[PDB]
């Protein structure tokens, strides 16, 4: 029958009128078959006949399905659907397992065809009328119309899941001891009642739902021991993602390169190490999903190293509001960093990583933060609290970044714990020019039209030099010109830059970059005792910078 | 209670749907701080529970408006506003008192509790839909709609405007000298009487409001002999530019004269009146960044002539009412914040430096968020509108902790500039 629930007012878009999707005359062998299944739905009262004053129509196709020992009905109103108002989002948000607390038993119930138990606005049913012919050329319209939430119509999923949450309102009051969570047409119930005692309630609810059409034949609640949902696998005290099968073969194309870098990432929720720099790096191949990609030596290193991990599987534990969430972050790769959250001594709750795709020159202390940050942003979202942080870094290191970094960053709870690559500052510039030191009035340009210019510099002591560098462009030259000033110079040198980019990059005390032009400066700044970058603009009447500007004319006349 | 009334039929702008922003996820201490509120709020009849048919949304946050007092709601009405009161900026536009800025002392009161009466057309309620969340998208959240006057909305003081002009009549009679701008949900009242007297006139108004229409002011103080909430005693009559001063280094070391010549030239854009030539000439000559260099006599004149020209300001101090104003803040050092409200580059209508030393409660995502409201009140007073910000902060860090420290009632629109400084020097 139909669950008598307070109906909710669905409407069509303003100015718009219901469907007229007429249909190409159906299969007689399946047209009668429309009557031999509809009549059941009609006597079940879900389908009622009319014919004269309601013009609207839609498509009633018919088909068969999985292990069908019977013929099936089909009428997707994706026409009417777009001519149907917009509803509340079904559900954006997935109860990611790790957040879940342990309830002693949790059945899962099929919510059958609970769509038809619920009804449809007595007005919005006119726009649901469909049509069935009889013989290629015989009977005059056998028109039916819907009374209950049809099976494909923008609103059902919501009007539906609204209704149910109403239908489970009393029971959820009287039972403030047994959690429920709908899922499309499923219901996870989960008390702390011991097996059977739990069986008492599923049975009560089952009967409750039985009153207003929510027939739940999930006998004593059919509940497969493990849980695949959303690709998860849920157990009474553990969750995961079991079937992650990183394929192995020869032609590794963009399409599969992606897929390979999908599972891999997915796996990271629980697998304490899964790296994905390399494979993702090359993965930036555009338009050629079908075209093969040469899995590079390092992208190979990653692929199976992970396999090593991904064979030895992992069990994820459930949340328990007795303890503060704890956070450990350690850097594994290069751009790569990792974090796993626990509150108890050592069986995992959650795991994840943070890889930099900032642009081209990000610092390392900064880089801890962004990771840290991501976790707060994630814990807030799941557990509604904030991991106390534990991070490989003296405050001596941290506090020196904010007292001197421009953008600001805020750091919640965090305790230091010694581990391997200790997060720190390798080189630190000065404030005042180092006294007496050889002042390098550097420069290095190159022609736009001719990628080849010449880095070089000029010291206080008439000490010039220059280096012809091909395949260059101003940018790659004002840095190159710094490096050189960093080579023929003492252990305590001052430097004058024409550029900004250059003074930008170095001034931010960055460490790793993937190129040797920048990188080499870093390792020169590191081994050193007292650099001093400084900027005065080009051709700014700065004769001091003028010479550096005219110096290079021994490789271009102008 | 049962005391209904006429509805100013409210509507949208041309061709637009309602706000459909999505509810940012908030804490546990908070998801409850709102369930209670909102749940008081249904008994009270202000808000109602809704169904699917309504698919709009507006973020609801939660804060503690008095030195961390009691939980209070804070709908981010930033998107339904544009989607209504911009066409309503014209229909019921509460006029801006350009003399308020001049009053030697100002005070701000929360007349927002008042709107709480006027019912809203059930043809518009649809759009104030709001949503309170759950910890891990487990519970589908509680969905409410507004039945009175969405108190966050830029079109509510506008509706409940007449009712205010009225409740404010005798105050204006008695004291026809105090200004009263009614922006959003606050009333800036400006007097020009003895430090303590301005406060006097205010307890008065906080009281005349009271007895009359149940509109309630807020108990700024009692006997409370503690150093909490010094007071919102603004004084909009002060705002001048000068600490963009050149360090006068009688030890003109080259390095010194270098940076100096440096700054000086950027000024050429902000102050078309700059001619740093014969000064540059002094640095012409690869030399040690630690020596002296103060020659070109005529250049020295350039040092005074500029040092003094920095006092006679730009053309761009012209407000163009069809130009949204931009505020840019800058971590200048430890505590010292800075900002400059402009509309067209270098033509800046206002500058200043927000000061609150670290060590105390240095949360950078505090001194700024605080410095985002000050700067933003500084504009209700003046230009009568809030500036879109450029925030020296990671989108996220800010989206995480703004709502803690936000004690305010409105929310300026913003943007975080991962883009560095040239300006973060001494300015
Ligand atoms: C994740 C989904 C669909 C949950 C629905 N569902 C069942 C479930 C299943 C396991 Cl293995 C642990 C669980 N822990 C909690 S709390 N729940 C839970 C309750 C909700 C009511």
């Amino acid at each position: 029958p139909i669950s008598p629930i307070e109906t909710v007012p669905v409407k069509l878009k303003p100015g718009m009128d219901g469907p007229k999707v007429k249909q190409w005359p159906l299969t007689e062998e399946k047209i009668k078959a429309l009557v031999e299944i509809c009549t059941e739905m009609e006597k079940e009262g879900k389908i009622s006949k009319i014919g004269p004053e309601n013009p609207y129509n839609t498509p009633v196709f018919a088909i068969k399905k999985k292990d069908s020992t019977k013929w099936r009905k089909l009428v997707d109103f994706r026409e009417l659907n777009k001519r149907t108002q917009d509803f509340w989002e079904v559900q954006l948000g997935i109860p990611h397992p790790a957040g879940l607390k342990k309830k002693k038993s949790v059945t899962v119930l099929d919510v059958g065809d609970a769509y038809f138990s619920v009804p449809l606005d007595e007005d919005f049913r006119k726009y649901t009328a469909f049509t069935i012919p009889s013989i290629n050329n015989e009977t005059p319209g056998i028109r039916y119309q819907y009374n209950v939430l049809p099976q494909g119509w923008k609103g059902s999923p919501a009007i539906f899941q609204s209704s149910m949450t109403k239908i489970l309102e009393p029971f959820k009051k009287q039972n403030p001891d047994i959690v429920i969570y709908q899922y499309m047409d499923d219901l996870y119930v989960g008390s702390d009642l011991e097996i059977g005692q739990h069986r008492t309630k599923i049975e009560e609810l089952r009967q409750h739902l039985l009153r207003w059409g929510l027939t739940t034949p999930d006998k004593k609640h059919q509940k497969e021991p493990p849980f695949l949902w959303m690709g998860y696998e849920l157990h009474p005290d553990k969750w995961t993602v079991q079937p992650i099968v990183l394929p192995e073969k020869d032609s590794w194309t963009v399409n599969d390169i992606q897929k390979l870098v999908g599972k891999l990432n997915w796996a990271s929720q629980i697998y304490p190490g899964i790296k994905v720099r390399q494979l993702s790096k090359l993965l930036r191949g555009t338009k050629a999903l079908t075209e093969v990609i040469p899995l590079t030596e390092e992208a190979e290193l990653e692929l199976a190293e992970n396999r090593e991990i991904l064979k030895e599987p992992v069990h994820g534990v459930y949340y328990d509001p007795s303890k503060d969430l704890i956070a450990e972050i350690q850097k594994q790769g290069q751009g790569q960093w990792t974090y796993q959250i626990y509150q108890e001594p050592f069986k995992n709750l959650k795991t994840g990583k943070y890889a930099r795709m900032r642009g081209a020159h990000t610092n390392d202390v900064k880089q801890l933060t962004e990771a840290v940050q991501k976790i707060t942003t994630e814990s807030i979202v799941i557990w509604g609290k904030t991991p106390k942080f534990k991070l490989p870094i003296q405050k001596e290191t941290w506090e020196t970044w904010w007292t001197e970094y421009w953008q600001a960053t805020w750091i919640p709870e965090w305790e230091f714990v010694n581990t391997p690559p200790l997060v720190k500052l390798w080189y630190q510039l000065e404030k005042e020019p180092i006294v007496g030191a050889e002042t390098f009035y550097v420069d290095g340009a190159a022609n736009r039209e001719t990628k080849l210019g010449k880095a070089g510099y000029v010291t206080n002591k008439g000490r010039q030099k220059v280096v012809p560098l091909t395949n260059t462009t101003n940018q790659k030259t004002e840095l190159q010109a710094i490096y050189l000033a960093l080579q023929d110079s003492g252990l305590e040198v001052n430097i004058v830059t024409d550029s900004q980019y250059a003074l930008g990059i170095i001034q931010a005390q960055p460490d790793k970059s993937e190129s040797e032009l920048v990188n080499q400066i870093i390792e020169q700044l590191i081994k050193k005792e007292k650099v001093y970058l400084a900027w005065v603009p080009a051709h700014k009447g700065i004769g001091g910078n003028e010479q550096v500007d005219k110096l290079v004319s021994a490789g271009i006349r102008k | 209670p049962i005391s209904p009334i006429e509805t100013v039929p409210v509507k949208l702008k041309p061709g637009m749907d309602g706000p459909k922003v999505k509810q940012w996820p908030l804490t546990e201490e908070k998801i409850k701080a709102l369930v209670e509120i909102c749940t008081e709020m249904e008994k009270e009849g202000k808000i109602s529970k809704i169904g699917p048919e309504n698919p709009y949304n507006t973020p609801v946050f939660a804060i503690k408006k008095k030195d961390s007092t009691k939980w209070r709601k804070l709908v981010d009405f930033r998107e339904l506003n544009k989607r209504t009161q911009d066409f309503w900026e014209v229909q019921l536009g509460i006029p801006h008192p350009a003399g308020l800025k001049k009053k030697k002392s100002v005070t701000v009161l929360d007349v927002g509790d008042a709107y709480f009466s006027v019912p809203l057309d059930e043809d518009f309620r649809k759009y104030t839909a709001f949503t309170i969340p759950s910890i891990n998208n487990e519970t589908p959240g509680i969905r409410y709609q507004y039945n009175v006057l969405p108190q966050g909305w830029k079109g509510s003081p506008a509706i409940f405007q007449s009712s205010m002009t009225k409740i404010l009549e005798p105050f204006k009679k008695q004291n026809p000298d105090i200004v009263i701008y009614q922006y959003m949900d606050d009333l800036y009242v400006g007097s020009d009487l003895e430090i303590g007297q301005h406060r006097t006139k205010i307890e008065e108004l906080r009281q005349h409001l009271l007895r009359w229409g149940l509109t309630t002011p807020d108990k700024k103080h009692q006997k409370e002999p503690p150093f909490l909430w010094m007071g919102y005693e603004l004084h909009p009559d002060k705002w001048t530019v000068q600490p963009i001063v050149l360090p006068e280094k009688d030890s003109w070391t080259v390095n010194d004269i270098q940076k100096l010549v440096g700054k000086l030239n950027w000024a050429s854009q902000i102050y078309p009146g700059i001619k740093v030539r014969q000064l540059s000439k002094l640095l012409r000559g690869t030399k040690a960044l630690t020596e002296v260099i103060p020659l070109t006599e005529e250049a020295e004149l350039e040092l005074a002539e500029n040092r003094e020209i920095l006092k006679e300001p730009v053309h761009g101090v012209y407000y163009d009412p069809s130009k949204d104003l931009i505020a840019e803040i800058q971590k200048q050092g430890q505590g010292q914040w800075t900002y400059q409200i402009y509309q067209e580059p270098f033509k800046n209508l206002k500058t200043g430096k927000y000061a609150r030393m670290r060590g105390a409660h240095t949360n950078d995502v505090k001194q700024l968020t605080e410095a985002v409201q000050k700067i933003t009140t500084e504009s209700i007073v003046i230009w009568g509108k809030t500036p879109k910000f450029k925030l020296p902060i990671q989108k996220e860090t800010w989206e995480t902790w703004w709502t803690e420290y936000w004690q305010a009632t409105w929310i300026p629109e913003w943007e975080f500039v991962n883009t560095p400084p040239l300006v973060k020097l001494w300015y």
